[PDB]
């Protein structure tokens, strides 16, 4: 597992890793496709607080 | 050079089963007909550019004329449509003539097919009109065809005197 950050949520933390991709066409040099990430701990953490 | 007129192209018909009894006849009062050919082009995209794969030939045929009084061949075409028999079609061009071994012949093309449409709309102020469509097998063949004297000329009068005809 690794840490994943997104710019529209600057105060969250994610855990997951790459799982699979999607097929791409071999007839062009401009490609649109997607891949899937698998998060097994399904919760979204925040900053650390020590009290 | 000289342009080519569309009035020099005519059509001939004959039912297949009567090929050993009669010669092809000409349908009277023809106005226009349409002949078209096309192929379906399938395009596959590669990193170099489109590459085209061609398919078979599709024929599109149609005819139009004016029904004449006392003409028996329309009945033949109607019967052929009813019983679904084969029909022969000749497309003869009168502006081209043969040179060496075909002195009295014109360029033509040969087809066979069925009849798949037979329509007529009579109104109260016009003349009767007929429209026919065909479905064609195989590929048309090329060659040279023969036209008789009475089917290649137009009839007109000549000078006459001013005395009583005896």
């Amino acid at each position: 597992d690794v840490a994943i950050y997104f710019e529209d949520e600057p105060t969250t933390l994610y855990y997951g890793r790459y799982q699979s991709a999607e097929s791409v066409d071999g007839s062009s040099n401009s490609i649109i496709s997607s891949f899937t990430i698998f998060c097994s701990d399904p919760y979204k953490y925040g900053s650390q607080i020590v009290s | 050079a000289e342009a080519k007129k569309g009035i020099d192209v005519i059509l001939l018909y004959r039912v297949l089963k009567n090929e050993a009894k009669e010669a092809a006849w000409k349908m009277a009062f023809q106005t226009e007909h349409s002949n078209g050919k096309s192929r379906d082009a399938d395009s596959t995209a590669t990193k170099d550019g489109p590459i085209q794969n061609m398919a078979a030939i599709e024929y599109d045929f149609s005819a139009t004329s004016i029904v004449a009084v006392g003409d028996k061949h329309i009945d033949e075409l109607d019967d052929a449509f009813d019983n679904s028999e084969l029909v022969e079609i000749w497309e003869i061009d009168k502006a081209e003539k043969g040179t060496d071994k075909d002195v009295d012949k014109y360029k033509a093309t040969y087809f066979q097919g069925y009849v798949s449409s037979f329509s007529k709309t009579p109104n109260s102020e016009d003349a009767l009109e007929l429209e026919i469509e065909f479905a064609i097998n195989g590929i048309g063949q090329k060659g040279y065809a023969t036209l008789t004297t009475d089917q290649a000329e137009v009839v007109s009068y000549v000078f006459k005197d001013t005395v009583k005809v005896e």
